[PDB]
């Protein structure tokens, strides 16, 4: 410590802890005398740094502050920063650090704000040179880690990035802001930012990723593309990339509105198209929505090779995922366009052979069939609903259709219902038609326009690549002037297509919604059948449903019932965009009834999703209203009303909703929360709210992938014998149905005990009943994530038909609805020329340990397990690829997603 | 009202059907009753002085992550756990324990094998993490389990 | 419930022995039979600093005195002698001295007699004599 | 690091649902609706100024019962009865009225402070894979503690009783104590630690009433695993010889057979024990199907040491000078708490310096320490 003369090193050491007599004298007369000496200061330039990386080592503030401190003064005493400018501006080199030991090392607010100044100019002006570049290096990559370093070298970083951060909020913007006095443009500091984003790059990741948003321009996402694109092998391994790009765009979402998001998105997409993975191209094209970026990453694998090579069954495979089908329809007639195998390869890209496999799945699973049955009243149509909400999916039930005694012994609207639970047995299947034709040639037209919703659910399986199209039979049943086989017939052919894409469907429901000049109120199954259609894609918002929004209103207005469906229909086909939303939002409001009111506060929940963070509060002075006018006056109609406050509660759990898959993960787990206090907030307050949100609780649960699904459902049902509109209990097993017999073994016993313990009337009892059926299937047939499973992060479009059904009130008509169950998964399994049917192995993992990406990623320990095994949900999600052992390959990766195996053997 | 309110603070009544009427200005704690009934004091390493190799040695463990945390983080290390005093009795193994809880600012709670400092559950099999609890409560501490190892 | 009502009243002793102190009383005078009876907090000072033993063993002159000054009441004869009893056992408490010159006081009401003799006083010494094979004239390890 | 986002996104979700929440209790909680008035109202006229604390004994269905006051006197109460004639039972604390007493209603809950010690609040900071290694006879453990809770699907096609049960034992230091707490943090259902030496007392008795205890209360909650650390601990530690002794460890041992498979039929108490005592219990204890599978520990071997190795250096500072391969070398089958006491006092060393980089002289040195300890209780010097 003390003096010691510099005898020896260790002495010279100790010698500058106490006072440098190579530094404090020598330099600051030296300087303040001749102005030839600069000569002679070049070299003592060289001794002070030694000194200081010898005490870069050194834990204590002390011996470094006051070692350093009259060199603080002589920055501007002697040096004076600038004078015959490039030598005094390369001695700031050792005095730079001495600037941080009293703006971070120590604590005195008059000389930390003063300090924060100087250091950031004279950082600007000394990176021209690029020896301030280098001086930020050997801290960023230490001599010999110590506290010291640990603490200043974020300060020398966060000059830079408060700056950049600045020139958006101020009005004054880069030098002319004086909270650092340094401007980001140039070629003095910008060639300061990239030189750092080098050197930062290399070994950690600093204030790369940082930089990018603070400018808000896909610019900056450009300028890091071309340095990582050549460190993408050798500077650091692909994976490491990879991870570096997803965490970009996933960590900024609410940092990201809509435009800035798709932005930003692009260039990722660049640099995964640069990178060896087209398996990550086109998962984040997907995401973007765009279709030229589809058939790019097809293209990719097609164009190079001349045959049939791994790359045609990779391009096939890689569309096949989306069960939307939007990419299906794309890439079949590219392949007709290339010219090979037609047989194989259209069916493959096609939901074709995602029917196979469920046979495969079926055969191992088994049937079960447990149904009630007893003739005549409310109880006779729940009990023949009952047999197909047992054979959701494709089951073998041929016998049981057979019968057509109890379909006859069903009555008026009954019977429509009861044959369309008949198609849920051969749900996704190329068998069912037959059955059904049968009832379409013959008795009342009830059976007939039954029959169509029982087409839909079975022609999920086929309807891309244009083999048994949906279109081709149910054209001729819209043409029909009856209203029941119309409206059935376009329901079922939103069902059969999907979110997929097609000119002959989509263009036919255009004449048809906008004829809503028709008093009709079984036409809203018109819109709600164009929404499912049209989501998939990065919607255009197609002015077709806006226009007969309006109309409908001015043809009825006693008829709420009627716009309150559309009004949701309108919604859902704006989802799967943000940006467009906004444009449409504006619209609805220009014409003001408060019958227009309920349709603008559900569209909120669209329109500012990806963050909604703004939204959940608009959605609460929104409840705040009604009773805020009354006291400010103080100090027909009846339709318009209700629709007014039944709206509000709908679109404030639909806000909660769209937000917590596009941008969390886990925030899904505060989620919960907001529904209890919320709906506490109604059930003390108005009793015509309360009834909706009952509903939503369920569907909140089912939206999210909540993770706990044993406690929470029963928790509330218990509540729910007490409260009116059983309806509440359907909404429950929606969410348990999950993996089912692990947690639908609760399930039935739950809801069979509120149904049998209660009688209150026999139009409660028949939803009841109901409720159990649904959330089982035989040994976990399949699960049901409303997420596209490709991304989690995406928001279904087949599964939305589940989460329609909450902001009404229960009747038979919406049963209907219910006997439909598509949002599906498949369960994966390695595929090879021949195709296997049948997986080989997998790793699971529960709990991840990463924090540095929402999810982490699954690490090489994981449970593993054997074949034939569904995509395992929440508790089970992250999912690792078990092939490497076998001298096998995967193309196809895994993470929990929904996606077929495909592997290479040696 | 309720969250003027809280457990172990002494209320007044108004006794024909015991109505709350002031909070007291008074609160029992239970820490102290132990550490009063044994009856310790605290100490600075002016009396322990001579031993000074030693006041070195427990200074590094013991005090620098009460102080500073921060660094152990850093170097991602699981700060020490059990530290033995051993040696000669007498040779103020106990008075360097007491000069360090000042300087720390710990409670400190010396422990000696008794229950008389108990009468609410009387052993030591079912106030251990009571123990722990109440040095919870009042953290920081430094609970000087003094094992003499020849007891019984 | 009856063990801590022992304790109530034992915590309030400690705690007004902390007042009692830096007074110019005499803080608690108390005796134990044992000193396996004590607290740890009790024995310790502040509370309790002085430890004054009492030994059995004591040494040649105190027997002497201990006999002596309990012949200083009675009346002897010129043929009784406290110095035969040095040689006899040389571990006794005073309330055993006190014992025997009390016996033999009777024994000499058995003769009817005032004045100690000889005869009653090693009499007195044989019944509650204690013996022991560690004191004198009954050793073999010299 | 680069988390910042994500975190400010969770306390984002946090700022609104503590905003909603306060605004919602906040006078917009309107108890201005009948349904909330009337029902407190007629509950509060039955219903006391002084409420009178009891204890029930036994109850008669004729909507009568005994209590027995703390205070002294017992009465032979009524029972308003709104309040579900059958749901309360002997043990609970009841509600009497301050005139003529009348159980006005019954509290749901109580609590003990001897199950304080066994409940717990914590939330583990380590999860499974800081146990990296040992990665086969893991699953042995999370095939019959965690996979029957998260499927029975799996235990259904084939049917029969799903596992029950585990005992863990081998060297110290190989993990045991870290394996149990593993798979609680992944489970998240009531995790019970209960250790051996509490369970082990110096008054007789209550030893018994503790270790039936233990199920009672982990059945009552459905879902539970209880944690014995350290059932070798029943036969080597024992206090005075006169309340302690043989007879104090022959009855708990007894108690524990009813209680972990008996005669109760009580609720879900997957059993989780850790020893390396095996041989000081019984055989109604190691008897299979309260075993099912066991796990049987040894010391790694050299390759296995490099997974363990690498899990803790992962905390630390690095260089390229630090060097693993070569610490495995020396050690020869140790446990990997003898390596995890090599890194924790190499940044002690690291403390020592105040030089927070460390380096392969730091872990060289510790390993020299860690071999001290070893061989110095040995005197032998070589094998005499
Ligand atoms: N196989 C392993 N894999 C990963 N970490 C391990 C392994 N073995 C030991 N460790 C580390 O060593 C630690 C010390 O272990 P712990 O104290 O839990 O060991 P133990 O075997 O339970 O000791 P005891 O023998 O005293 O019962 C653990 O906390 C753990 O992180
Ligand atoms: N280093 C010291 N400085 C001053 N006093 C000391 C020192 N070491 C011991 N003592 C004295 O010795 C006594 C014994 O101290 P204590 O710490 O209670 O001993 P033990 O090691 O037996 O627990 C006290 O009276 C105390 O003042
Ligand atoms: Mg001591
Ligand atoms: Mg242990």
């Amino acid at each position: 410590m003390v003096d010691e003369s510099d005898k020896k090193q260790q002495t010279i050491d100790e010698q500058s802890q106490i006072s440098p007599e190579k530094q404090t004298p020598n330099k600051k007369d030296k300087k303040k005398e001749e102005e030839e000496q600069l000569s002679e200061e070049d070299a003592k330039l060289k001794t002070d740094l030694e000194l200081l990386v010898e005490r870069l080592k050194e834990d204590d503030s002390s011996l470094y502050e006051a070692s350093l401190n009259a060199l603080k003064e002589s920055i501007k005493n002697s040096t004076s920063s600038m004078t015959a400018v490039p030598k005094p501006l390369k001695f700031l080199r050792p005095t730079y650090p001495d600037l941080c030991s009293i703006y971070d090392k120590w604590t005195d607010p008059n000389l930390k704000s003063s300090l924060a100044d100087v250091l950031s100019i004279l950082a600007m002006t000394y990176s021209e040179n690029g020896k301030h570049d280098s001086l930020r290096y050997r801290l960023l990559s230490d001599v010999s880690d110590f506290e010291g370093w640990g603490h200043e070298y974020i300060r020398h970083l966060a000059l830079e990035i408060g700056e950049v951060y600045n020139d958006q909020v101020e009005k004054d913007a880069e030098d002319e802001t004086s909270s650092d006095g340094s401007k980001s443009d140039g070629s003095a500091a910008t060639s300061g930012f990239e030189f750092s984003k080098e050197d930062t790059l290399r070994l950690c990741l600093d204030i790369v990723p940082y930089f990018l948003k603070h400018n808000g321009e896909e610019d900056a996402v450009d300028l890091l593309l071309e340095i990582e694109s050549i460190d993408k092998l050798p500077q650091f391994v692909d994976e490491n990339t990879f991870q570096r790009v997803c965490q970009y765009m996933v960590a900024c979402v609410p940092l990201l509105p809509p435009p800035e998001d798709v932005a930003f998105l692009k260039t990722a997409y660049s640099i995964y198209l640069s990178q060896n993975e087209l398996t990550d191209a086109i998962a984040l094209a997907v995401r973007l929505g765009e279709e030229d970026m589809i058939r790019s990453v097809f293209d990719a694998t097609s164009d190079p090779v001349m045959h049939k090579q791994l790359a045609y069954i990779l391009a096939a495979q890689k569309t096949s995922f989306e069960y939307e089908g939007v990419q299906d329809i794309i890439g079949n007639g590219k392949l007709s366009e290339h010219f090979l195998y037609l047989a194989k390869e259209l069916n493959l890209t096609g939901p074709k052979v995602p029917e196979d496999i469920y046979k495969s799945h079926l055969d191992n699973s088994k049937s079960v069939f447990s149904s009630a049955g007893l003739d005549s009243a409310q109880q006779n149509l729940a009990s023949s609903f009952v047999n197909g909400f047992l054979n959701l999916g494709y089951c073998n039930d041929k016998l049981i259709v057979d019968n057509d005694n109890w379909v006859y012994k069903t009555k008026g609207d009954g019977m429509t219902s009861a044959v369309a639970s008949i198609g849920s047995i051969y749900q996704w299947n190329l068998d069912g038609l037959q059955q059904l034709d049968k009832y379409l040639y013959v008795d009342e037209p009830e059976v007939k326009a039954g029959a169509l919703l029982g087409i839909g659910i079975s022609a999920s399986g086929v309807h891309d690549g244009e083999v048994e199209p949906a279109l081709l039979l149910l054209q001729d049943y819209v043409t029909n002037p009856d209203t029941k086989i119309s409206s059935a017939a376009i329901l079922g052919l939103g069902i059969a297509f999907a979110g997929s894409k097609n000119d002959e469907v989509l263009g036919l429901l255009l004449p048809i919604a906008a004829s809503t000049d028709l008093p009709i109120e079984t036409a809203a199954m018109a819109s709600l059948a164009l929404a499912h259609v049209f989501v998939g894609t990065c919607n255009g918002d197609i002015t077709t449903s806006i226009m007969d929004n309006f109309l409908e209103r001015t043809a009825i207005e006693l008829k709420t019932d009627w716009v309150r469906f559309l009004a949701l229909a309108l919604g859902i086909l704006y989802m799967g965009q943000g940006e467009q939303v906004d444009d449409v939002l504006e619209t609805i409001s220009a014409i003001e009834h408060p019958m227009t009111s309920a349709i603008e506060v559900l569209v909120g929940s669209c329109a500012y999703t990806g963050t909604g963070d703004v939204l959940l509060i608009q959605d609460l002075l929104h409840r705040l209203t009604p009773k805020n006018v009354k006291g400010e006056e103080d100090a027909e109609i009846k339709s318009e009303e209700k629709k007014g406050k039944s709206s509000d509660k709908d679109a404030t759990t639909d806000g909660k909703n769209d937000d917590e898959e596009e941008e969390k993960e886990a925030g899904i787990v505060d989620e919960l929360a907001y529904a209890v206090l919320g709906i506490a907030l109604i059930a003390l307050g108005e009793d015509i709210g309360k009834e909706m949100s009952l509903r939503h609780f369920g569907h909140l649960m089912h939206y999210g992938n909540e993770h706990i699904r044993r406690m929470v459902p029963l928790a509330m049902g218990i509540v729910s014998v007490s409260d009116p509109q059983m309806k509440v209990f359907d909404t429950l097993t929606r969410f348990s149905h999950d993996a089912d017999l692990e947690v639908s073994m609760n399930s039935i016993f739950a809801m069979g005990l509120c149904g049998a313990g209660t009688n209150n009337a026999r139009l409660a009892q028949l939803l009841r009943q109901l409720a159990s059926y649904y959330s089982r299937e035989q040994d976990a047939l399949f699960i049901t994530r409303l997420a596209q499973g490709l991304l989690h992060l995406g928001k279904g479009t087949m599964t939305m038909d589940v989460f329609n059904d909450a902001h009404v009130l229960n009747k038979v008509t919406l049963a209907s609805i219910l006997t439909t169950a598509v949002g599906l998964v498949s369960p994966s399994f390695m595929l090879k020329h021949h195709q296997l049917f049948y997986m080989l192995n997998a790793g699971i993992r529960p709990k991840f340990i990463l924090a540095l990406n929402d999810e982490g990623e699954p690490i090489k320990v994981n449970v593993r397990v054997g074949q034939a095994v569904e995509t395992v949900g929440q508790a089970g999600r992250p999912k690792k690829i078990t092939g490497w052992i076998t001298q096998s390959t995967p193309v196809l990766l895994n993470h929990g997603e929904r996606a077929e195996l495909e592997t290479d053997e040696y | 009202n309720v969250k003027d309110l809280k457990a172990s603070q002494r209320v007044c009544l108004r006794s024909d059907s015991y109505m709350l009427h002031k909070v007291l200005e008074n609160k029992a704690d239970p820490l102290v009753s132990l550490m009063m009934v044994e009856k310790v004091p605290d100490s600075t390493y002016d009396m322990v002085g001579g031993l000074t190799k030693q006041i070195k040695e427990i200074k590094e463990v013991i005090e620098l992550p009460v102080k500073h945390p921060e660094l152990f983080e850093s170097l991602g290390i699981a700060q020490p756990k059990g530290v033995i005093l051993y040696g000669p009795p007498g040779t103020g193994k106990t008075l360097l324990a007491r000069a360090v809880a000042h300087h720390t600012d710990c409670k400190f709670i010396r422990v000696s094998g008794a229950e008389l400092v108990q009468k609410y559950i009387g052993e030591g099999s079912r106030m251990v993490r009571e123990l722990f609890v109440m040095a919870r409560e009042h953290a920081p501490s430094i609970i000087f389990m003094d094992e003499i190892d020849s007891i019984g | 419930g009856s063990d801590r009502e022992v304790q109530r009243i034992l915590i309030e002793l400690l705690t007004q022995m902390d007042g009692f102190d830096q007074s110019t009383n005499v803080k608690v005078i108390m005796a134990t039979n044992r000193a396996d009876t004590l607290d740890p907090a009790l024995l310790r000072p502040g509370r309790l600093d002085r430890k004054i033993e009492f030994p059995s063993l004591r040494d040649r002159r105190e027997r002497r005195l201990i006999f002596g000054t309990i012949a200083s009441k009675m009346s002897l004869a010129p043929e009784a002698d406290l110095d035969s009893l040095i040689i006899r056992n040389d571990s006794l408490s005073g309330a055993v001295i006190a014992a025997i010159m009390q016996e033999a006081g009777l024994r000499a009401v058995r003769k009817n007699r005032y004045v100690i003799l000889q005869s009653d006083l090693e009499e007195a010494y044989a019944t509650q004599v204690k013996t022991d094979n560690t004191v004198d004239k009954f050793d073999f390890y010299k | 690091r680069c988390k910042l986002k994500l975190l400010r996104m969770e306390r984002i979700k946090d700022h609104l649902l503590l905003e909603e929440e306060f605004v919602s209790n906040s006078e917009i909680l309107k108890p201005f609706e009948k349904k909330q008035e009337e029902e407190k109202k007629q509950l509060e006229e039955i219903r006391g100024n002084p409420l009178s604390i009891g204890t029930l004994e036994e109850i008669i269905d004729d909507d009568h019962a005994i209590v027995t006051s703390p205070t002294m006197p017992d009465y032979y109460v009524s029972i308003l009865s709104f309040v579900d004639k059958e749901l309360l039972e002997p043990g609970c604390s009841v509600l009497l009225h301050h005139k003529t007493m009348s159980i006005v209603g019954v509290l749901q809950d109580d609590a003990d402070p001897m199950v304080s010690v066994m409940k717990m609040d914590k939330s583990p900071t380590e999860s499974y894979s800081d146990i990296g290694g040992l990665e086969s006879q893991i699953q042995e453990i999370k095939e019959s503690v965690e996979l029957p809770l998260t499927h029975p699907e799996l235990y259904e096609e084939m049917g029969i009783k799903p596992p029950k049960g585990v005992i863990l034992y081998g060297a110290p230091g190989t993990g045991k104590t870290l394996l149990a707490k593993a798979v609680a943090n992944q489970t998240s259902a009531t995790f019970l630690r209960i250790v051996g030496s509490e369970l082990i007392q110096k008054y007789l008795g209550d030893g018994p009433r503790l270790c039936r205890q233990i199920f009672k209360v982990a059945g009552e909650n459905a879902p539970s695993i209880v944690f014995i650390d350290e059932i070798d601990a029943i036969g080597t530690k024992r206090y005075d010889s006169n309340s302690g002794g043989e007879r104090e460890i022959q009855r708990t041992m007894l108690e524990l057979l009813n209680q972990l498979d008996g005669f109760d039929d009580r609720g879900d108490v997957k059993v989780i024990m850790a020893t390396n005592k095996i041989e000081t219990l019984d055989p109604a204890l190691i008897r299979p199907g309260r075993i099912d599978r066991k796990i049987l520990f040894e010391n790694p071997d050299l390759s296995t040491k490099k997974k363990i190795l690498g899990i803790h250096t992962s905390k630390m500072n690095l260089s390229e000078d630090v060097n693993l391969e070569t610490l495995v070398t020396t050690k020869d089958d140790l446990s990997g708490a003898d390596i995890q006491a090599m890194c924790t006092e190499a940044g002690l060393l690291a403390l020592r310096e105040r030089r927070m980089q460390v380096t392969a002289e730091d872990f060289k040195q510790a390993k020299e320490r860690v071999m001290k300890n070893k061989v110095e209780e040995n005197l032998e010097g070589l094998y005499l």
